[PDB]
C-alpha cells in the first residue's frame, strides 16, 4: 500500500490544518520515498519547521527549503540532486504533488501542491503524490498568496511526518 | 527551482 505523509499547516504560528498526502511509490518509488523520509525527518532534517515560500492563487503552493530558507535550497536525501525518476504520472487537477526544479534531474526537497490542472508541467517536473485529505486546508493557504507567490502571512509546516 | 513558475508567467 502506498505510504500516507502528513503536514500541519500553521498561519504565523496558529495552527490552519492538517493535510495528508498519498505517495505513488508504486510508480515513483525513489521520488516517493525523498518526500516520505523528508515529512519524517529520519535523515536528521526535513521538512518539519520549513515555510511555503511560494503561493500562487490558481497555481500553487511551493515549499520544501529547509537548508536556506529563502526559496532557493533543499536537498534531497540521495545528495543534493537526483534524477527525474519517469514522467508515468501528469499534473492532472488540484491536490497534485509534483517535484520543483531548475532542469532535467535537479530534484532536491523542494515540491508543490497544484490548486488546479496543469497540463503544461507535464514531462517536466516529476508527479509522485496527490492530497489525500485536506484540500479545503490547501484552499485556505491558496487566500494567502500573490501575483508571483510571496505570501501575506507565514505559512508554516509546523510539524509533519508518516500516518499508520 | 523556479521552472514551474517562469513557465507560468511566460504562458
Ligand atoms: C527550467 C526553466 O527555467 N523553465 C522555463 C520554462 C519556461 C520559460 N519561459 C517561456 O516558456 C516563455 C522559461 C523557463
Amino acid at each position: 500500500v502506498n505510504p500516507t505523509v502528513f503536514f500541519d499547516i500553521a498561519v504565523d504560528g496558529e495552527p490552519l490544518g492538517r493535510v495528508s498526502f498519498e505517495l505513488f511509490a508504486d510508480k515513483v518509488p525513489k521520488t516517493a520515498e525523498n518526500f516520505r523520509a523528508l515529512s519524517t525527518g529520519e535523515k536528521g532534517f526535513g521538512y518539519k519547521g520549513s515555510c511555503f515560500h511560494r503561493i500562487i492563487p490558481g497555481f500553487m503552493c511551493q515549499g520544501g527549503d529547509f537548508t536556506r530558507h529563502n526559496g532557493t535550497g533543499g536537498k534531497s536525501i540521495y545528495g543534493e540532486k537526483f534524477e527525474d525518476e519517469n514522467f508515468i504520472l501528469k499534473h492532472t487537477g488540484p491536490g497534485i504533488l509534483s517535484m520543483a526544479n531548475a532542469g532535467p534531474n535537479t530534484n532536491g526537497s523542494q515540491f508543490f501542491i497544484c490548486t488546479a490542472k496543469t497540463e503544461w508541467l507535464d514531462g517536466k517536473h516529476v508527479v509522485f503524490g496527490k492530497v489525500k485529505e485536506g484540500m479545503n486546508i490547501v484552499e485556505a493557504m491558496e487566500r494567502f498568496g500573490s501575483r508571483n507567490g510571496k505570501t501575506s502571512k507565514k505559512i508554516t509546516i509546523a510539524d509533519c511526518g508518516q500516518l499508520e | 527551482p523556479d521552472c514551474h513558475i517562469r513557465a507560468y508567467v511566460c504562458h
